[PDB]
Parts: C-alpha cells; sequence; structure tokens
C-alpha cells in the first residue's frame, strides 16, 4: 500500500521517462506532506472519539455530507480503476488475455481472492514478498548511467518554474501528490489507530500511542519515497532522452527488460513475466485496504451500513466501466489506457481539498492539536490554487 | 532478427481471416507497419497501415472489411480481414518498421510473404 500500488509506479516511472529526474521533488515534497497529514489523522483519531468521516459529518448538513460523501466515494473508485487497469494489463502480458476482457475478469478477482484464502494468507505473501523483492532488485540493477549528482540537481533541488508552468510536467506532478498522499487513507487510518492500546475515556497517555503510529506512518512513507525515486530513476534511464520519445507504461518497461542486452533473451525474459506477476500482485492486496475504508466513509457521512462483500462488488463494477468505455472508444489502445491510469491519479489530487479542510478544522480545535497550523494551510491553499489551475487550463 | 507471417491458408468468401506478423525474436517496438497484397496477374499493392499512435487507414477497396492492429503485449501485428471476396485471393506481405532495443534506431524489415486463397 505505497509501493505496491500501480497508480504510484505508472506516474513515477512517466514522470522520468518524459521529464528526467525533475519531478524528483514533488515526489519528496508529497512524500513529506504525507507524512505529516498522516500524523494529523492519527492524532484526530487517538483524541478525538472517531474518525474524519464521522467527523466531517458532524460539522455539515446532510445535503453537503452527501457532496463530500461523493467526492469521497469518487476517490475510492479512482483507486480501484488503477487497480483494474492494472490487473487486466498484467493479464494481457501474461495469459495474452485482451484488456476488454481481462477488465470483465476483475470482477470476480473477488471470487479468486477465496481460492488464495484456502491455501495459506501468509503462505502467499512470502511468495509475493520474494516476488516484490526480485523484481525490486531487477530495478535496482537496471540503473546504470547514473550521474550522482544530476539526481540531486533536481531531486529536492527544485526546478520550479517547469514543474507549474506547461501542462505536461504539472500533470504528472497532481499525479504524483494523488498517488502519494491518497484521499480514502486519510479517512481509513483515522479510526483503524483507534484499535491500538490505551484508554478511550479518560487517560492521555493514548499519545504513547500516537507515537508508535505515527513512527510506523513514517517507516513504510519513507519507503515509499525510496521505491517512487528508484520508479523514476528507472524510467529515466531507459525512455528519457530518446528520439522517439516513449512515454515509458508498463508496456515499455515489459519489453525494456525483455530486451535488454546485458540481461540476455531467456534471462531477460524472466525479469519481464516476473514484473507482471508482480504487477498483478499489486492489484488484489489494494483492494482489500481500498474495501475497508470504504466502510469507514460511507457510514461515517451517510450513516448506512451493508457488508463489505456487496460494497467490494458495487466499487469494482463501477470501476471497470470506465475503464471498458475507454477500451472501446479507443479500440483497446494499451497507451490510452495507461492515460486513464494516470488520470486517476489526478482527480485523486481533485478529491484531496475537500478532505484536507475538514481534517484541517478538527485538528485546530480540541486539545492534543497541533502548534502550528501554518505549515498545513499552505499546504492545501497551494494545492488548490494547482488543481484549478490544471482544471482551467486544460478546459 | 527475422520477420514472420502466418494466420493465411485457404477460405471460402464470406468467411474471415486474420493475419500474424512477429518478429523471430525478442523485440521491444514495431514503431510502424505495413501490410501489402499482390493479386496474381496484378501490381504490389498497399492494404493496411498502422501507425505508432495507433491509428490506421486501408484500401478503399479492403476499407471497412479489413482491421489493422498491433499487439503491445507481444509486439505482432495483425490483420483482421473480414467479408473475403475472391479478388481478396494473393500473397501478403509485412512491412514493418522494428525497434531492435529502446535507443535503437529504427531499422526497415520485410518478410516473405504468405498465401490467401480465397474460394468460389
Ligand atoms: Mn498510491
Amino acid at each position: 500500500v505505497g509501493y505496491m500500488d500501480p497508480g504510484n509506479w505508472i506516474t513515477s516511472m512517466q514522470g522520468g521517462a518524459q521529464y528526467g529526474y525533475t519531478l524528483l521533488f514533488v515526489i519528496l515534497i508529497s512524500s513529506l506532506a504525507a507524512m505529516l497529514l498522516q500524523s494529523m489523522t492519527v492524532r484526530l483519531g487517538i483524541a478525538t472519539g472517531k474518525d474524519l468521516a464521522q467527523m466531517t459529518r458532524h460539522f455539515l448538513s446532510k445535503p453537503v455530507a452527501i457532496i463530500f460523501w461523493i467526492i469521497a466515494e469518487l476517490a475510492i473508485i479512482a483507486t480501484d480503476i488503477a487497480e483494474v487497469i492494472g490487473s487486466a494489463i498484467a493479464l494481457d502480458l501474461i495469459f495474452g488475455i485482451p484488456l476488454i476482457v481481462g477488465a470483465l475478469i476483475t470482477v470476480f478477482d473477488v471470487f479468486l481472492l477465496l481460492f488464495i484464502m484456502r491455501f495459506g494468507f501468509r503462505k502467499i505473501e512470502a511468495i509475493v514478498g520474494t516476488l516484490i523483492f526480485t523484481v525490486l532488485a531487477i530495478f535496482v540493477f537496471e540503473v546504470f548511467i547514473s550521474s550522482p549528482q544530476l539526481t540531486d540537481i533536481l531531486n529536492g533541488f527544485v526546478p520550479h518554474k517547469e514543474i507549474v508552468t506547461n501542462q505536461g510536467i504539472l500533470y504528472i506532478a497532481l499525479g504524483i501528490i494523488g498517488a502519494t498522499i491518497m484521499p480514502h487513507n486519510l479517512y481509513l487510518h483515522s479510526s483503524i489507530v483507534q484499535s491500538r492500546k490505551y484508554d478511550r475515556h479518560d487517560n492521555e497517555e493514548k499519545a504513547q500511542a500516537i507515537k508508535y503510529a505515527t513512527i510506523d506512518s513514517n517507516l513504510q512513507l519513507s519507503i515509499a519515497f525510496v521505491v517512487n525515486c528508484l520508479l523514476l530513476t528507472l524510467g529515466a534511464a531507459l525512455f528519457f532522452g530518446t528520439k522517439t520519445n516513449d512515454l515509458g507504461g508498463f508496456y515499455d518497461l515489459y519489453h525494456a527488460l525483455k530486451t535488454e542486452p546485458v540481461l540476455g533473451a531467456t534471462l531477460g525474459g524472466v525479469m519481464s513475466t516476473l514484473f507482471a506477476v508482480a504487477l498483478l500482485a499489486s492489484g488484489q492486496n489494494s483492494t482489500i485496504t481500498g474495501t475497508l475504508a470504504g466502510q469507514i466513509v460511507m457510514e461515517g457521512f451517510l450513516r448506512l451500513s451493508i457488508p463489505n462483500w456487496l460494497r467490494r462488488l458495487i466499487t469494482r463494477s463501477l470501476a471497470v466501466i470506465p475503464v471498458i468505455i475507454c477500451l472501446i472508444i479507443f479500440k483497446g489502445n494499451s497507451e490510452k489506457i495507461e492515460q486513464l491510469l494516470v488520470f486517476s491519479q489526478v482527480f485523486l489530487s481533485i478529491a484531496l481539498p475537500f478532505s484536507l479542510i475538514p481534517l484541517q478544522l478538527a485538528t485546530s480545535n480540541k486539545k492534543l492539536m497541533g502548534p502550528f497550523i501554518n505549515k498545513t494551510w499552505v499546504n492545501i491553499i497551494s494545492w488548490t490554487l494547482i488543481v484549478i489551475l490544471s482544471g482551467l487550463n486544460v478546459y | 532478427v527475422q520477420l514472420q507471417e502466418s494466420g493465411g491458408g485457404l477460405v471460402q468468401a464470406g468467411g474471415s481471416l486474420r493475419l500474424s506478423c512477429a518478429a523471430s525474436r525478442s523485440i521491444f517496438s514495431i514503431d510502424t507497419a505495413n501490410w501489402y497484397r499482390q493479386p496474381p496477374g496484378m501490381q504490389r499493392e498497399l492494404v493496411a497501415t498502422i501507425t505508432r499512435d495507433g491509428n490506421a487507414n486501408y484500401a478503399d477497396s479492403v476499407k471497412g472489411r479489413f482491421t489493422i492492429s498491433r499487439d503491445r503485449a507481444r509486439n505482432t501485428v495483425y490483420l483482421q480481414m473480414n467479408s473475403l471476396k475472391p479478388e481478396d485471393t494473393g500473397v501478403y506481405y509485412c512491412n514493418a518498421a522494428i525497434r531492435t532495443t529502446v535507443r535503437t534506431s529504427a531499422q526497415e524489415y520485410w518478410g516473405q510473404g504468405t498465401q490467401v486463397t480465397v474460394s468460389s
């Protein structure tokens, strides 16, 4: 949930394959923004009674509470779309099943996870763990001609001009942040953190619970930062500065690994296959975490209760439709379904202000709340400024 | 690296066929592809053309019936031939711009044609 996310891969890799090491700042500043924003939700959940979804509901009337629910629920679907595309592409590379058919299979991948269920819930992740590590080892190995400072000269050391000027870099920049700061994790983390061991009503030493939770929230977020940098490096190394200007999608990475000279042919074919299985593996883990988050949002805003398997079906059904419509319109174009993938993360950018602002208001009222709301207010205004600028410059 | 063709053969008018254009070894990308044909006693004719961005165009004699497409996963260019007429009979060739690796310059490749016979 940060490195096994196809939304993270496609944005970072095309962010390097098209614009070099420029967007490395955006990775850093968003990963840092994620650390801080997640810590606020952690506090919000442990301090106040319950999570962000119901907290937002307590301040809004039902009409505007549904509008907030709509925006939030769409962000959950947008993430699911990312998995649908990711799994469809994976099935196309491995089994040769066309994207239009693969997307249809994703409705019943839910059913496939129960086939994995009775084979060890620990047994399989160990294979996936080695799978991810092996694939990541390939990616690390696939980094040559690496200038030890040309990274730095744009990594963190911000070239803040093109990042906001032309739509191209700005578009990917929004996708990168939206994929690293996922709006549905704010609602999820603000409730799952209340499962830790501490006295609910009276004891304030639950700051210890916040202590552990924030440290854990910064650990995995650091790894996500490393991977995103590792993946942007990968795309830049392989596809950036080319005469043909490859966008650098999953298909490009597949044939880059499969046709890498030093990597051989038969050996290179294994690497590409392992990547495809890892891409498939990136899906089924994401849908479980996304389903629990959907429960919180719906029960928080609408105060409506339906079983997870049902909402897992409804959310998936709604996610496959725009994927299929996209495949029908552009006649199954693989580069076009990857644009929908990137766009799904750019939408997460649009939905963020509707989640960050309520998080802000709660964090400035009831005890144990933060000293400088300064670092958090400049984030929202600069955020809505950009998503509207892009939202207007395109339109 | 050689361009290999398949999927042809014998079929009745009204039937359909699907030609396959792949390379002998692993390729990074087929940037451009052309499907030529040559009926008995006639000239070599361009039938289908697919571009890098995916757009395609067909001869007026074959448009609406033929469909060229790229399988990015397997780097294969297909020619879906539907509602075949007896005059579609001939030898079909595959011209394609193969890119061996990512940064390798795009070379032009041809291939030994395959026989397509629409009978009766
Ligand atoms: Mn993500």
